[PDB]
This record gives structure tokens, C-alpha cells and sequence, in this order.
């Protein structure tokens, strides 16, 4: 080979033979959350146990 | 008020209870390379970018 080169350079690839190292430390995390709720609640009386006389008719 | 013609006796209730609630998270903590898409007007930058990874079984 009688291409020129660099001495204080990094030594990166440069050309389509060139070899570089790959360090992966890959790491992906995605979370997703969702809630819902609705309660209704409802409860009515009415009673006499006991009517006057004059009320009697209603 | 000889007889129970005037005796009374009368009971009443009325309860209502109603609730209601939502919630929604996510959280994503990865780290992802892109390429620029295109250059706007204004100098911001159009990015696109994917990875694929296949450790096993898809
Ligand atoms: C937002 C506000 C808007 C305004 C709303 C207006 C009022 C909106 C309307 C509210 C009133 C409800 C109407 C109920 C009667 C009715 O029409 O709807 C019925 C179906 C229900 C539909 C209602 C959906 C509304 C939908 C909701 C709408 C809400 C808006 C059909 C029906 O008719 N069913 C019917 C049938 O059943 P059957 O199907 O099986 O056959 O026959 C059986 C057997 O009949 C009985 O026999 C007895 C002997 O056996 C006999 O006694 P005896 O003496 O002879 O012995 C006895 O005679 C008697 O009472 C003898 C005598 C008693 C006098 C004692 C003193 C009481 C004073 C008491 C004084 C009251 C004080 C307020 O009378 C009366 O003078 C009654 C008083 C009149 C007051 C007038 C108000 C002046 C304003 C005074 C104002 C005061 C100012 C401070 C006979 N009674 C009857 O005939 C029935 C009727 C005869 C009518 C002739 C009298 C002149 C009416 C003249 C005109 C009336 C027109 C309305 O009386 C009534 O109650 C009428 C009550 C009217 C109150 C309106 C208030 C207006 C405020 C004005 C406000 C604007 C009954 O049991 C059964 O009726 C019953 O069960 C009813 C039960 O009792 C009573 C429960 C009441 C609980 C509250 C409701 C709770 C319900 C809640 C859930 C929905
Ligand atoms: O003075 C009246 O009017 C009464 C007194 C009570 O006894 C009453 O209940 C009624 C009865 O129904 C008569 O049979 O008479």
C-alpha cells in the first residue's frame, strides 16, 4: 500500500476495508399504564309506622 | 287526642354517594440514533430515525 498516513490521528476507518469495534450496551425500557373508574351509589326510605288519624286518608 | 288520632311516628332517608377517577403514565428510557430528514425554513432539523433488534424468536 502506498496510501498516505496520519500519525496522530485516532486511527478511525477511513476507507471500505477499514474495521471498527462496536461496543452494543444497548438498553430500551417502555412502560405504560392507564385505569378508570366511576361508582354511584343511591338508597332512600320513607315509612310512618304510625299514622294520625287525620293523615290517615293520604 | 283521646284515641292515637293525634300518635305520629314517621322515618326518612335520602343517601347519594357518587365518585370518579382516571389516571394515565408512561415512561420510555432508551437511547436512539437519527439521521436528518430535511432542513427547514428556519434552520430546525426534520430527524427520522430506526432500530431493529432481533434477540431471538422475532
Ligand atoms: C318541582 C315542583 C313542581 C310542582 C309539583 C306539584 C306537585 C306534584 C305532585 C305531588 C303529589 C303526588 C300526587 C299523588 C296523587 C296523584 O294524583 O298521583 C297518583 C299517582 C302518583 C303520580 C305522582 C307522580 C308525580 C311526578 C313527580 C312530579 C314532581 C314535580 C294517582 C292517584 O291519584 N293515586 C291514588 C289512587 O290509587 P290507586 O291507583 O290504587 O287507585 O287512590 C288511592 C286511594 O285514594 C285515597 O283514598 C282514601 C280513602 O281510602 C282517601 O281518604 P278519605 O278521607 O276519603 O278517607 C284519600 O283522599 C284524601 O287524601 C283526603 C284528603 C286529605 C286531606 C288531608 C290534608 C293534606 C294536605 C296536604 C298539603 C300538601 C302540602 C304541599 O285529600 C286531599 O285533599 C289531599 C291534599 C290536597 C293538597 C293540595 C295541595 C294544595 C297546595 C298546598 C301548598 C302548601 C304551601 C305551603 C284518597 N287519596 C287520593 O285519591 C289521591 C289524592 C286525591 C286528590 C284530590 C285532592 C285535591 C288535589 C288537588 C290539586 C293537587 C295537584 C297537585 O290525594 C293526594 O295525595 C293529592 C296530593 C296533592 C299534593 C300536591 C302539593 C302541591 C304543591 C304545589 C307546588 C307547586 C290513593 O292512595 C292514591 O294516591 C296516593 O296513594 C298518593 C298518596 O296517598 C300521597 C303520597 C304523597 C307523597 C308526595 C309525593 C312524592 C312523589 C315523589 C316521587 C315522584
Ligand atoms: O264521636 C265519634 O264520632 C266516634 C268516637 C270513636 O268511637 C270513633 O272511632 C267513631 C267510631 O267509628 C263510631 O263507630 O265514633
Amino acid at each position: 500500500n502506498y496510501g498516505y498516513q496520519p500519525l496522530f490521528e485516532d486511527r478511525r476507518p477511513r476507507n471500505i476495508g477499514d474495521t471498527l469495534t462496536i461496543v452494543l450496551q444497548e438498553n430500551v425500557s417502555a412502560s405504560k399504564s392507564s385505569s378508570a373508574n366511576a361508582s354511584r351509589d343511591g338508597k332512600t326510605s320513607f315509612g310512618f309506622d304510625t299514622v294520625p288519624r287525620y293523615l290517615q286518608g293520604l | 287526642f283521646g284515641n292515637s288520632r293525634a300518635d305520629m311516628e314517621a322515618s326518612g332517608g335520602n343517601s347519594f354517594n357518587g365518585k370518579g377517577g382516571a389516571n394515565a403514565s408512561n415512561t420510555f428510557s432508551g437511547t436512539l440514533t437519527v439521521t436528518v430528514d430535511q432542513v427547514l425554513a428556519n434552520g430546525n432539523l426534520h430527524v427520522v430515525g430506526e432500530k431493529q433488534i432481533a434477540i431471538n424468536q422475532g
